[PDB]
């Protein structure tokens, strides 16, 4: 029964895990867009770009971290078991 | 499918070697020797260059431009012959699965299988970059100062992420070249299934493919090669 | 094939037709071959100028601060002062292009870019 | 300047920084067309 | 068949055989002739 | 014995579509840019009798 | 019955959570793409941005957080359990 | 029987909320994006813009409302039971 | 039999639902996005631009509105059951 | 018995819809921006810009027309029941 | 035996069309978008514009006639049934 | 055994599908709709605008192909039977 | 107790390959999109773009391959067996 | 009950991997998207775009990676087995 309950959990922890791959990857990437775009288009501009940037990849990297915890939740610890 | 398989697998020294991949790897390395004794023989200053000069000399030209523009030539001397030697071997490697050295057990058998299609040619090739880069940025920043700055990379507040990507450098440069051409090596197998009236349309149009995505891994493992020295010596 | 003039403040400075023209705008580097959508842009304070032509060898131009114009019939470089490769003098360009103000440094550099470095 | 609309292109970087950098070449042109007038109209 | 095997060694030799050619016969060679 | 003849007429498939369409480009690229150099070596030996 | 009951909340709190993420982290990246964008651009507008900005991320972030307590509510307090 | 049902519809609650979700972040930060490119090169049209904004912003939250709604009706309210 | 084909059902509406929403949300983003970038431009337009706006989200949210419809008829009046 | 295939069949029907709602709202979003921006750059365009936006619409929603034709084939005829 | 095989292959023929219709919409979209787009900044260009569509319709309009005919063999020609 | 084989085979070739399906679509549009913008931009280019086209497209549509046969392999010659 | 295991892994296989070839083929059609604009715009780059290029892409294809020599180990080398 | 774990396992490494896969190919093709076109517009800014470029590849990369870490821990090492 458990053995259930810890397959749904491995599955559910796979989801989390793969929506927030997903999420912190092309969000990530289109923040770099963004930072590289900046950079090219003012030379100059690369140190003011990088707090806007770390401020995007800190909303973004963060929801990735979230969903890693939460696996762990689903997968170490998962509930109901 | 049998994927895996290799062929004339044999043990020395308390370990087990695939003999096929030993044995593609040597043909591709008496092709690339041939390839350099015969421009050896051939090379000319004033006279107008033969076949093989013109590829060795484009090739090194290529080579050469990459490392100029991402770290002077100055600064990466040995650097040009491993990325020559390197886009050779791959490319030579992927090329030579093109002949039709492919016949019928009654599963499909290959003559010659792609080396690259084997995990410990392309584990091989992506390792030793990996130490070569690793040492040339030792030589350039020295033994702990190095690491320092491979783990601080760009920015300092991502020194984990910076510890991932390092590993990921060789890992990638590995599998991207695998997966790239052990796929390849189960087509022409699933290729094999069919009947040979249909077999020879979708071999073609697949082996015609793999000529160009062959020469785009070799030309990709190079560059990438170029690139970690340019990153890892400054 | 492209009708392009370059057209200084002062003068029209050259007029024959074109297969290809290029040149590094603000925004960005760009080429044009006929029938290019129209088009305005700025050109780089030490930008040059390519023009393909068709019977002779290529031009290139030393142009400073000029404007890049596209259109359905004509091509057109406004220019506030350009100079073609060969009228460049290459020491003076060297010169130049370490001077301290930045208009005569950009020019310089363009000289210099102009000429083939 | 005045806007004159009258009854009735693509532009690199975008219009308004393109607009500003030239109309100052507007009034450049238009003092050397002065000048070369006057000197025209003294001869 | 991702475990590596000793081929891994005997692939290492030859392609350093090769790197060593190329970075005599080759490079420099064509070096010298660029 | 059918696996082999299938995939030898693909590879007769390969050869053909490689010598018809990529073997004009790359074997007359590589003959412009030998041309090319010869000249120049002929512009060099100009030069020097200048 | 509790057991596959568990397991399908798992799967559909994981479910909830890639969702989330995805959601999350994109356009956490499309915003920061603007305000990066706009950032480089005129640097001036740095502080002009971020209200548009907190907008856009307090929208983006709502839907986040409401995926993580529902999911929170599958697996901690399943429905129908 | 019940049981398979209510896996069955955590399952499908679970779904409905990652694609609210997905759609709501990423349309969010979609008009996001064009408000904050918008109020960039034009500091004084943020009024003007905020007219459009909250109506696409208004077509994609109400998708998400709707989704939680139907979300609620699958786990609270399970049709099939 | 019945339990199966109504979690089967679930499942189903569930990712009709989801799609709907991922879809409608991003068109209506992308849409919006459209329409604030071009008011922010050309306000004098701002009229001419609704019309191929509500045309666009017309068809956007007949996917949507047309998937939930669907999604009644699989949990309410599930086929085959 | 066919319930499993019944259940089967309600699943993959809603894949179908899923994906086509997915690709129809996200693909006619896309049409209907650049319509929009072509309109608000050339007010006066509306009906030329109106023939190829009628032509890539009837190729995202042809899509979506032979899911929906499909769906209902899953669900209604279930050709494998 | 034949119902398990049956429900696998109406799942893999739905997960095919909605795959192909994702795909098909969002393709076609991006090109008519670019087709639009075009036509909009210049109308003679119309006539050129439609062989570079219809190639990229063509690829990707090809894919999900792929699609369509695999979910075809799927569901009425079932391979291991 | 077979049966259950046979039908994860199924659902794992029409991922496969869908997944390739969905990247040489969207990928094959994007690069068409590089190409369409370019051939407005710059007619003349057309034929020097098919070279980076066709290896884009060769880098896609060599994926799909490799997909296509993967999902033969599942389907036609289940690797685990 | 094998058949269920080779169906989770062609399960598995199948979402391996389903999320390569989506990542490949979107993101090699977006690198070759910026190729192509850039050709467009400066027809004489094509010589510098390659090497940005296949960098570029080198990346992409390895977020596939990588994923394709790990469905191998799922499919043929079963991790659980 | 192994038998369960394991495919509950494969399944959710598969999900992991294509999550990973979806995410970093298209946030690499996304971040090289600006790259390249940085490049084609200023080749000369080759050197300074490789700076901001492989950070944001290296956090897309560190969201595959991190991801395949997991997959293996899920495969190989199986938690709850
Ligand atoms: C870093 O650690 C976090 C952060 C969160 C956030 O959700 C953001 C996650 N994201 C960036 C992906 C966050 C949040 C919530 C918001 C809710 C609405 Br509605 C609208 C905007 C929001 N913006 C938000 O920040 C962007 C939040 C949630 C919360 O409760 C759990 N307490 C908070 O206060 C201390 C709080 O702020 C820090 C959650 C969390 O849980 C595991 N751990
Ligand atoms: C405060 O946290 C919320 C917010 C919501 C929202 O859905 C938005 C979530 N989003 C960010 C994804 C929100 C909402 C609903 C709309 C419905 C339509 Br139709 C059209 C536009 C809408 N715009 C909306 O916000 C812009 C909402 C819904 C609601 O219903 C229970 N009560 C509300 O008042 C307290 C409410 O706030 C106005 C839901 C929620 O549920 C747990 N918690
Ligand atoms: C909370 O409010 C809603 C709104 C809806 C909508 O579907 C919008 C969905 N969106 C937000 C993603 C909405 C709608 C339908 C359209 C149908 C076509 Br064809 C073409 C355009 C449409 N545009 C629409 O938006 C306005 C709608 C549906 C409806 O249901 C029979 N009755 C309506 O009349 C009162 C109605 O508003 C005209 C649904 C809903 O369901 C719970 N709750
Ligand atoms: C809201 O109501 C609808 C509308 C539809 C449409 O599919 C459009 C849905 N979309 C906007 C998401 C619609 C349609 C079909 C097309 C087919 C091809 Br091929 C090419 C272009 C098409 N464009 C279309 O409109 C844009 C349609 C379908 C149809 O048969 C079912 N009969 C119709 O005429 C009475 C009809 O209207 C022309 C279906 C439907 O079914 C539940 N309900
Ligand atoms: C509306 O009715 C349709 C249309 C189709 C299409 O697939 C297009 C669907 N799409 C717009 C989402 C269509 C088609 C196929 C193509 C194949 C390749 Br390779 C390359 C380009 C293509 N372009 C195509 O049209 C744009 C098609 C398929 C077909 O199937 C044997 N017979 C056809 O007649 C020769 C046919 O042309 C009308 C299918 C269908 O089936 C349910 N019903
Ligand atoms: C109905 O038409 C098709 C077309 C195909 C393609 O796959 C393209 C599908 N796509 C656009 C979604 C196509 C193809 C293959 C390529 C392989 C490599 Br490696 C690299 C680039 C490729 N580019 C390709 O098209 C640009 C193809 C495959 C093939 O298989 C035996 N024979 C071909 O004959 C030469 C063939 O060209 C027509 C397949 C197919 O089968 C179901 N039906
Ligand atoms: C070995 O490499 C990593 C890196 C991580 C990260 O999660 C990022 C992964 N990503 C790039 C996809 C990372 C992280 C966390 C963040 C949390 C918030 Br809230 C907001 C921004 C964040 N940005 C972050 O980096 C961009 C992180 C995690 C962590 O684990 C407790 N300890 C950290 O500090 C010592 C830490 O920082 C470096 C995880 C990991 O686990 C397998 N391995």
């Amino acid at each position: 029964p458990n053995a259930i309950i810890t397959a749904g959990a491995l599955i559910g922890g796979g989801l989390i895990m793969g929506g927030g791959a997903i999420g912190a990857g092309i969000g990530d990437g289109i923040a770099g867009n963004a930072l590289i775009s900046g950079i090219a288009r003012q030379p100059e501009a690369q140190g003011r770009l990088f707090t806007p940037f770390f401020i995007t990849v800190g909303l973004v990297e963060a929801a990735y971290f979230i969903n890693l915890a939460f696996m762990a939740l689903f997968v170490f610890a998962t509930p109901g078991l | 499918i049998h994927v895996g398989h290799h062929t004339l697998v044999f043990e020395l020294f308390g370990m087990t070697f695939n003999g096929d991949t030993i044995l593609a790897t040597a043909v591709t390395a008496v092709i690339v020797i041939a390839l350099a004794f015969y421009l050896r023989a051939k090379v000319t200053s004033t006279g107008v260059p033969s076949g093989v000069q013109l590829f060795w000399e484009a090739l090194t030209i290529q080579m050469r431009q990459q490392i100029e523009g991402s770290i002077g030539m100055k600064i990466a001397p040995f650097v040009l012959p491993l990325s020559v030697t390197i886009f050779v071997f791959i490319l030579i490697s992927n090329w030579l699965a093109v002949l039709p050295l492919q016949y019928g057990g009654g599963a499909a058998a290959e003559l010659y299988k792609a080396p690259a299609s084997d995990i410990n040619f392309v584990l091989a090739l992506a390792l030793f970059v990996f130490v070569c880069y690793h040492a040339a940025g030792i030589w350039r920043r020295g033994i702990v100062g190095h690491p320092i700055k491979v783990v601080k990379g760009h920015v300092a507040f991502l020194a984990p992420i910076n510890i991932v990507e390092e590993l990921a450098k060789p890992i990638s440069l590995a599998l991207r070249l695998f997966g790239n051409i052990f796929a390849g090596g189960i087509l022409v197998a699933l290729i094999a299934m069919f009947p040979w009236y249909i077999q020879w349309f979708p071999n073609a149009v697949w082996k015609t493919f793999d000529l160009f995505v062959g020469l785009i891994q070799a030309f990709i493992f190079s560059l990438l090669t170029i690139l970690y020295f340019s990153q890892s010596m400054e | 094939d492209l009708n392009v003039e370059i057209v200084a403040v002062e003068r029209e400075l050259w007029s024959g037709p074109a297969t290809f023209v290029f040149t590094r705008t603000t925004a960005g580097e760009i080429g044009i071959l006929p029938r290019h959508i129209p088009l305005v842009a700025q050109l780089v304070d030490d930008a040059m100028v390519r023009v393909e032509r068709e019977g002779e060898d290529d031009l290139r131009i030393a142009v400073d601060g000029g404007f890049l114009s596209v259109t359905e019939e004509t091509v057109r470089i406004l220019v506030e002062n350009a100079q073609f490769e060969s009228e460049i003098d290459a020491d003076a360009a060297k010169e130049d292009a370490a001077s301290d103000d930045e208009r005569t440094a950009a020019w310089g550099r363009a000289r210099l870019r102009a000429l083939g470095q | 300047m005045e806007v004159e609309y009258v009854g009735e292109y693509s532009f690199e970087p975008d219009p308004e920084t393109l607009f500003d950098a030239l109309l100052p070449r507007y009034i450049a042109t238009r003092v050397y067309a002065a000048l070369l007038e006057a000197a025209a109209s003294e001869s | 068949f991702l475990i590596p095997n000793g081929t891994f060694f005997a692939v290492l030799i030859i392609f350093l055989i090769v790197l060593g050619v190329i970075s005599k016969w080759v490079v420099p060679p064509i070096s010298k002739v660029l | 014995m059918s696996i082999f003849i299938g995939q030898l007429i693909g590879f007769a498939v390969i050869a053909f579509i490689i010598v018809k369409w990529v073997v004009p480009p790359v074997r007359t690229l590589m003959r412009n840019q030998q041309e090319a150099v010869r000249a120049a070596l002929a512009e060099s030996a100009e030069a020097a009798k200048k």
